[PDB]
């Protein structure tokens, strides 16, 4: 199901057993569905027999390496199985240990006789703001099961079981998003795509010719400058991290889904790390930082192909203005993408960015990613007001 | 999960 209405046929085996509200249903209050658990069930829930729960070391670049091979053959695909994703090693380690994270929460399964890794799923600390309450939350991502596993309903017990680890650290809400419709999203973005390298796009089947075009028309089409225009633009350093913090708070204010920062934990999302984030701060003729950039790196897959492997994709995180024209500071994220590498940079139609995506010349793609809330009944809102971007 | 879209 990745269509609301087709979404209205199913019936939700698993959705309909937990605190989130029914598809169908109107909300009009703002809260939580059942009452936070002073008793946790303190015992892991049971595996199928031959496999054992597995807290990963991260740390340990052995037990890495296998979380990185786990996701990289069995993570998410597109709608034709042509491209999976390929995060890196040392980009798990920036979206999975963030201020606050816990080893529990790295949440594995093994096979008890191989020890092969072959389930995971994550959850890491975040402060919320949703409408008028600030929430402690935690973010869960990377839910993925072997393809040699699925359909056995090891997904939901992986759900139950960081649910549990969660409630024990006294955290009763998460935010997530994915790809397919669920009960009951707060909100639907769509993906664009702004074509970089529109050759290598076209040629492994990302892109297609639009009506009456020609591969020559469309490089000259896509053709972007080769240095960025914006004063005073530069990479984030390490004394942009207060006012970048102060920036970020005061323009995330205006969304009715947000992330509430710590300075350190704007220090770890945005500083910039090679192949993995990219922060961009405009600095004027005065010393003072007045906006920024930021997207963060993940390329993917190519299956079947016989000589293009990998397609390296830039994603816009978080854009802040308020001296540079929002259009011209996503222009040259374009060519500082561009510059470095990419094949394509990527947005969601979040915040303001319907205000420059066709104006940049994205496309609109075919993939929403839907945004819920667990355990937290409240109205849903239009993309335009969602102000919350995840890995 | 994040989600992979391409150009409809
Ligand atoms: C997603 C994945 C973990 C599902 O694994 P699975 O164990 O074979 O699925 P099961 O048949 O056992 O049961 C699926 C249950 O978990 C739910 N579920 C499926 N995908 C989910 C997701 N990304 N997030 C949250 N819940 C999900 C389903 O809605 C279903 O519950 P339901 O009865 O209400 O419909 C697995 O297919 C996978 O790893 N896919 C590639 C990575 C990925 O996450 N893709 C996005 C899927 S939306
Ligand atoms: C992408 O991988 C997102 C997968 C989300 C799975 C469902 C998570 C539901 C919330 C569980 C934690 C609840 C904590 C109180």
């Amino acid at each position: 199901a990745k269509t609301m209405e087709e979404a209205s046929k199913r019936s939700y085996q698993f959705w309909d057993t937990q605190p989130v509200p029914k598809l169908g249903e109107v909300v009009n209050t703002h809260g939580p569905v059942e009452p936070d658990k002073d008793n946790i069930r303190q015992e892991p829930y049971t595996l199928p027999q031959g496999f054992t729960w597995d807290a990963l070391d991260l740390g340990d670049r052995g037990v890495l390496k296998e979380l990185y091979t786990l996701l990289n053959e069995n993570y998410v695909e597109d709608d034709d199985n042509m491209f999976r994703f390929d995060y890196s090693p040392e980009f798990l380690l920036w979206a999975l240990r963030p201020p606050g994270w816990l080893p529990q929460w790295h949440c594995g399964v093994r096979v008890v006789s191989s020890r092969k890794l072959v389930g995971f799923i994550s959850a890491i600390p975040a402060n919320i703001h949703i409408y008028d309450t600030e929430k402690k939350m935690v973010e869960i991502n990377f839910l993925c099961v072997h393809k040699k596993l699925r359909s056995k309903r090891v997904a939901p017990v992986l759900i139950r079981e960081i649910t549990r680890r969660v409630h024990l650290e006294g955290i009763f809400q998460a935010v997530y998003t994915a790809g397919v419709v669920l009960p009951k999203p707060v909100g639907t973005c769509r993906y664009w795509h702004r074509s970089l390298n529109p050759r290598k796009l076209i040629e492994v089947k990302f892109s297609h010719l639009s009506r009456n075009m020609t591969m020559q028309r469309t490089m000259k089409l896509y053709r972007l400058p080769e240095t960025p225009k914006t004063a005073g633009l530069r990479p984030m350093e390490t004394k942009d991290i207060p006012v970048v913090h102060q920036l970020l708070t005061r323009y995330l204010k205006q969304f009715h889904l947000t992330p509430v920062m710590s300075q350190e934990e704007v220090e770890h999302w945005f500083y910039p790390q090679e192949n993995i984030i990219d922060t961009f701060v405009v600095e004027n003729a005065n010393g003072e930082v007045t906006d920024f950039l930021s997207f963060y790196t993940l390329p993917s897959t190519i299956m079947n192909h016989p000589t293009h492997k990998s397609l390296k994709a830039a994603y816009s995180f978080y854009n802040v203005h308020t001296q540079t024209p929002l259009l011209d500071l996503m222009s040259d994220a374009l060519v500082l993408a561009k510059m470095k590498g990419f094949d394509v940079f990527n947005a969601l139609d979040l915040m303001e960015n319907k205000t420059f995506l066709e104006k940049l010349k994205f496309g609109i793609g075919d993939g929403n990613l839907q945004y819920y809330l667990y355990n937290w009944k409240c109205p849903s809102m239009g993309a335009e007001k969602v102000g919350l971007v995840l890995q | 999960a994040n989600c992979f879209s391409k150009p409809r």
